[PDB]
């Protein structure tokens, strides 16, 4: 769909992720390959599928958040699967068929709210007619001078003008309605009343099969968690069953939804793993030869914390801020104050365990925890949250170990 | 009753008289027997009920909305139902509908006729204002108001239902 070439989708994906560049030239690559495809002839059209990727890193390094931003900037259907969710099916458990179900259950929970968004002046134009109606009954049969039934627009425009908050005046207009009633409810009930005319069935959910054909990108965490360990044999069987089980659907095939009849010859996959354990290779040579990118991610520093505090597009300092404005009051973040929240987020994790940049989220909402309880009783207020601030309020926290493995 | 329509110098007319006769006496003096149609633009006179010209002539006006101001066509329309639907049917009239582009009369046959010279006598003091009317308007100078006058007043002369209460209705376009 989208025309951007690789270079101006990292460029867009730098706007929410601090670093992996790498992860995003992969994974840019394979939204223009998309594009690609659909310029060639009707043979290389079967022939040419999607380049899979396997993302290799750490906890919370941006591996998921790479793979949803990619996916929203593509308006396309998303779907995040945690592996070892089947390595339980030997003994029941969810068939891997739902992923594909899941992608549709969601690529129509997305069609049918983006339906609502292009049909909600529908019912707010050619719609809030039904109002007006009752409110001046149109002349017996309109004459017709493509500005006759536009000349009240005066006793009509009247109307129309006065109806932009002053209601409650009970009248009643039409299985179409006939009932009394309001106004806070006349036009209400005409919101969704005339809307449901526009929008169909066998197009709405037709499309929602084109879009995970064409558009679904599947995220599989934890791949390497279905991988063989030398520990055991018993589970490493049910491991390489859920490869064994997701081979049809990397590979091509055709699942059955309750809405029609999807086929995964081109859904993108980004499988995930950590591979600590495992490596790529101990993945079944089926899987291995349907992931043909491979790309790591690095680990996060310090430096990428004080990044990721701020830059990103709505970042979590950022939206702070705009929630305590909420509260009418003026939060402000030093340089120094944000090097300090990303100093300990950094000492929590090398102290206890690593969570990557999920540590930041915890640490920033302890620091928080007093502003946001008194923002009510500080509107009109100034505050700053300088380097004395973090430190007064996480120094304690960090440097009790126990203590952040209960609190941070 | 007598209705006389005439039109001469970008003016056109429609005059009647104002006598209902119930067999050998005048039930009423004053009967408004020329109105006004389609925002006042298209005149009308006409021969029957009082009702049966309100259901008529609101018809007429709509067709006139379907037909954008076409004089014609709305009568052809009109005329149709008029002879077609099973209720409209039993309306007994003589429509006179005139505009600036020409005037014509309608019958419950669902005809629609346009005469000589946009000359239009109908009722029985018909023929008489026919014949005053075409004597002036070929031997003189007046005006299509001053013709349908004279004519309606020679009519009520000579026609015993026929009065002299009128009922002008004009028209100027040029
Ligand atoms: N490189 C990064 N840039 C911006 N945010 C990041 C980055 N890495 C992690 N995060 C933040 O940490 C959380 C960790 O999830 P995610 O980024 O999906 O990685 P992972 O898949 O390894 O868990 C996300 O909510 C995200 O906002």
């Amino acid at each position: 769909h989208s025309e951007m070439t690789p270079r101006e989708i990292v460029s867009e994906l730098d706007k929410h992720i601090i670093g992996q560049d790498n992860a995003k030239r992969s994974v840019a690559i394979a939204l223009r390959n998309r594009w690609r495809r659909m310029q060639l002839n009707e043979e290389l059209r079967h022939e040419v599928t999607p380049k899979n990727i396997l993302m290799i890193g750490p906890t919370g390094v941006g591996k998921t958040e790479i793979a949803r931003r990619l996916a929203k900037l593509a308006n396309a259907p998303f779907i995040k699967v945690e592996a070892t969710k089947f390595t339980e099916v030997g003994y029941v458990g969810k068939e891997v068929d739902s992923i594909i179900r899941d992608l549709t259950d969601a690529a129509v929970k997305m069609v049918r709210v983006q339906a609502i968004e292009k049909n909600r002046y529908r019912a707010e134009e050619l719609a809030e007619e039904r109002i007006l109606d009752v409110l001046i009954p149109p002349a017996k049969n309109n004459w017709g001078q493509t500005e006759q039934q536009q000349e009240p627009s005066a006793a009509r425009q009247a109307f129309r003008k006065k109806l932009r908050e002053g209601q409650l005046d009970d009248k009643e207009i039409e299985k179409q309605k006939a009932r009394k009633l309001k106004i806070k409810d006349a036009m209400k009930l005409l919101i969704e009343e005339e809307a449901a005319k526009l929008v169909n069935p066998e197009e709405l959910k037709q499309d929602a099969i084109d879009a995970v054909e064409q558009h679904g990108i599947v995220f599989i965490d934890e791949i390497d968690k279905i991988c063989k360990r030398g520990e055991s044999s018993g589970p490493d069987v049910s491991r390489e069953g859920v490869q064994r089980d997701l081979l049809p659907l990397v590979e091509g095939c055709t699942v059955s939804t309750k809405h029609g009849m999807v086929k995964t010859d081109h859904i993108l996959f980004i499988a995930s793993g950590a591979f600590q354990i495992a490596k790529p290779s101990d993945l079944i040579p089926e899987l291995q030869g349907r992931l043909p990118i491979r790309v790591e991610l690095q680990a996060l520093t310090t430096s990428d914390f004080e990044r990721i505090l701020t830059e990103p597009n709505a970042s979590i300092t950022v939206q702070y801020k705009a929630l305590m404005a909420t509260e009418g009051v003026n939060i402000e973040f030093t340089d120094s104050g944000i090097k300090r929240i990303a100093e300990a987020a950094w000492q929590v994790n090398e102290s206890t365990e690593n969570i990557g940049a999920r540590r930041l989220h915890t640490v920033l909402e302890r620091l928080m925890e007093e502003i946001s309880y008194d923002a009510s009783d500080l509107s009109g207020q100034n505050i700053t949250i300088d380097a004395d601030y973090v430190s007064k309020h996480l120094d304690a926290l960090v440097a009790d170990e126990d203590l952040s493995r209960f609190i941070l | 009753t007598t209705i006389v329509s005439v039109r001469r110098n970008g003016h056109v007319v429609i005059a009647g008289d104002g006598q209902a006769t119930l067999g050998n006496t005048v039930m009423k003096g004053n009967v408004k027997k020329v109105r006004r149609l389609y925002n006042d633009k298209v005149i009308a006179g006409f021969a029957g009920g009082t009702a049966d010209a309100f259901t008529l002539f609101e018809l007429f006006e709509r067709k006139l909305e379907m037909h954008q101001g076409h004089l014609v066509k709305a009568a052809v329309e009109l005329a149709k139902d008029w002879r077609t639907d099973r209720m409209l049917r039993k309306l007994e009239a003589l429509l006179a509908v005139a505009d600036e582009t020409a005037s014509l009369i309608i019958t419950g046959n669902g005809d629609v006729v346009q005469p000589e010279n946009d000359l239009i006598a109908i009722g029985s003091g018909g023929p008489y204002a026919q014949a005053a009317a075409r004597a002036l308007l070929e031997n003189t100078e007046l005006s299509a108001r001053e013709i349908a006058e004279k004519a309606l007043d020679i009519a009520g002369d000579i026609c015993i239902y026929t009065n002299h209460f009128h009922t002008i209705e004009e028209l100027s376009y040029k």
